């Protein structure tokens, strides 16, 4: 009988916790094809997303487990369609990259004032924009752990050369 | 995926006072729980019922009840009152545009009520300017099915009349309807007899209400 | 307590431009925790969400692509009001536009305070003012203790008008029909009411009918009569 379970922590399994887990003599460990540790437990000081993956234990080969790590969003910036240099009278898109787990519910758009605007979808659409619209914009995300900001990307709004 | 498009069903029900009531509607992409609920009574604007999905707006009685998240949704009233008569929508937030669903006709079933019949000649202040308009009122009945026939002299018209039927009213349920029949003031006064003949299932026989030109 | 006034014209000549008005009460268009929107309803198409205007630093537009083209929502900072403009109109503009404010919270997202609407009609016709008749009380309006009178408000356009009895102290009892339409192209409604007949000779029962598209403001009073 080989199987491997989480001991240690209940479960919940966020990227600040130390994670850990045991295997139920030799043992060894195995993620991606290679050996993480010799020890009965493989342990975590500071649990990372990418150290998310199927693992596995044999002392007789034990049946992969997936570990799943949930975080807050990081890694947030302000995309801009057609681009930050936008003509006067014309559509700007400013969309909120994100990267999460579970997924961003929904979102908050700031400008440079940190005044919110009404917008709560990814994907924000500034139509017609007007020159007076030009100023740093930011967004951020909220999921089931935490949230997420995105530094200040300004948009700039050029009069029509008429 | 482009704008988000809110169906409701069904898009119209029938229920009796007391009954359990629910609105289904369903978003073609997910919006969480931005999504908001109005009644419109008729006549009047949009009412907001509930917002965020599941929270009751100021006011609001508590049979109104809201539920679900990402992409289908339920309003639900308990126990239903004469006064639910209208329209309810569905509108989700989360994206612009902001849509809104085709909405929900709520009737509301009761039991049989005979009308009351009414005839009102010309009034003097019209038969000046050159034409006499007879209007005839069915005052508070349910069913909707109601037939009207105008008598003059005894002889049965055609053509020349038009019907109204108000909306289910807000306290019993019942519908109201006006039915006028227009002359020349040359054809009324070569006629004396002016009857409204109404057939109507709460009634026994039709009833004829009429009068007399000179009295 | 946050109100919401509409006015301007109802009747719009094809090919011109719509113009409306949304008076705010209670609150301030410039409120950087709301959005100021235009909404229109039609039997043809329902509710449809026309733009919103707001401001947090600086003013900003969201449109309907469907009126992208010809819609203009401008804010007034010294009324406390905001507009709509809606360029070459045409015959399927013809429908009910409401006001509204939109409670733009991070999870709150609604209209809760809406305009009482202004249908506009877009039409090459002349507008119409309507003649208002009574429906006097008689015998034969009059069964048991229960006595019924009203007023005939006969040809007018475009639609609509309102009707209220005693300057709306008197609602209990009334019926205001839908508008009929006549081979002439107006319209016309009658408005009803049911009283006690012991009370005929003291009370007094004045319908005050109203048709903004033509400026007109009625008052009659239903006199009985014995017949
Ligand atoms: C806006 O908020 C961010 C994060 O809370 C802060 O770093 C920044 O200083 C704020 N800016 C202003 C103008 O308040």
């Amino acid at each position: 009988d080989v199987r491997v379970r989480k001991i240690k922590p209940l479960s919940e399994i966020h990227s600040g916790n130390s994670v850990s887990l045991q295997c139920d003599v030799q043992f060894f460990w195995e993620k991606n094809g290679r050996l993480l540790g010799k020890e009965s437990q493989l342990n975590f000081d500071s649990i990372s997303p990418e150290d998310a993956g199927s693992y596995s234990c044999w002392v007789t080969a034990s049946k992969a487990w997936t570990l799943e790590v949930l975080y807050a969003p990081r890694r947030l910036r302000v995309s801009m369609s057609p681009g930050d240099q936008v003509m006067e009278g014309k559509s700007a898109t400013l969309t909120c990259e994100s990267d999460a787990n579970p997924p961003v519910s929904h979102y908050t758009w700031f400008d440079w004032n940190n005044q919110s605007l009404p917008y709560h979808s990814q994907k924000l659409r500034l139509e017609p924009v007007k020159v007076q619209h030009s100023g740093a914009y930011w967004c951020q995300g909220t999921n089931s752990v935490g949230k997420g900001r995105s530094p200040l990307s300004t948009l700039t709004v050029y009069y029509s050369p008429e | 995926t482009g704008d988000i498009q809110m169906t409701q069903s069904p898009s119209s029900l029938s229920a009796s006072v007391g009954d359990r009531v629910t609105i289904t509607c369903r978003a073609s992409q997910t919006i969480w729980s931005y999504l908001n609920w109005y009644q419109q009574r008729p006549g009047k604007a949009p009412n907001l019922l509930i917002y965020a999905a599941s929270s009751l707006q100021s006011g609001v009685p508590s049979r109104f009840s809201g539920r679900g998240s990402g992409t289908d949704f339920t309003l639900t009233i308990s126990s239903l009152q004469a006064e639910d008569f209208a329209t309810y929508y569905c509108q989700q937030s989360y994206s612009i545009p902001q849509t809104f669903g085709q909405g929900t006709k709520l009737e509301i079933k009761r039991t049989v009520a005979a009308p009351s019949v009414f005839i009102f000649p010309p009034s003097d202040e019209q038969l000046k300017s050159g034409t006499a308009s007879v209007v005839c009122l069915l005052n508070n009945f349910y069913p909707r099915e109601a037939k009207v026939q105008w008598k003059v002299d005894n002889a049965l018209q055609s053509g020349n009349s038009q019907e109204s039927v108000t909306e289910q009213d807000s306290k019993d349920s019942t519908y109201s309807l006006s039915s006028t029949l227009t002359l020349s003031k040359a054809d009324y006064e070569k006629h004396k007899v002016y009857a409204c003949e109404v057939t109507h299932q709460g009634l026994s026989s039709p009833v004829t209400k009429s009068f007399n030109r000179g009295e | 307590q946050v109100q919401l006034q509409q006015s301007g014209p109802g009747l719009v000549k094809p090919s011109q431009t719509l113009s409306l008005t949304c008076a705010i009460s209670g609150d301030s268009v410039s409120s950087n925790s709301a959005a100021w929107n235009w909404i229109r309803q039609s039997p043809s198409r329902g509710l449809e969400w026309l733009g919103r205007t707001y401001y947090r630093s600086k003013w900003y537009n969201d449109y309907a692509v469907s009126v992208k083209s010809r819609i203009t929502i401008n804010p007034d900072t010294s009324k406390n009001q905001f507009s709509l403009q809606l360029n070459s109109v045409t015959p399927e503009d013809t429908a009910v536009y409401y006001c509204a404010r939109e409670v733009t919270g991070d999870l709150e997202d609604a209209f809760d305070i809406w305009g009482q609407g202004t249908m506009v009609t877009v039409s090459s016709a002349s507008t119409k003012g309507p003649s208002v008749f009574p429906l006097a009380p008689s015998s034969k309006s009059t069964s048991g203790g229960t006595a019924a009178l009203g007023c005939l408000v006969k040809d007018y356009f475009p639609e609509p008008v309102t009707v209220s009895w005693n300057s709306g102290a008197l609602t209990s009892g009334v019926h205001t029909f839908p508008a009929v339409l006549q081979s002439s192209g107006l319209y016309s409604l009658s408005s009803v009411v049911t009283v006690p007949s012991s009370s005929l000779g003291t009370q007094t029962y004045i319908c005050n009918v109203s048709h903004k598209p033509s400026n007109t403001k009625v008052d009659k009073k239903v006199e009985p009569k014995s017949c």
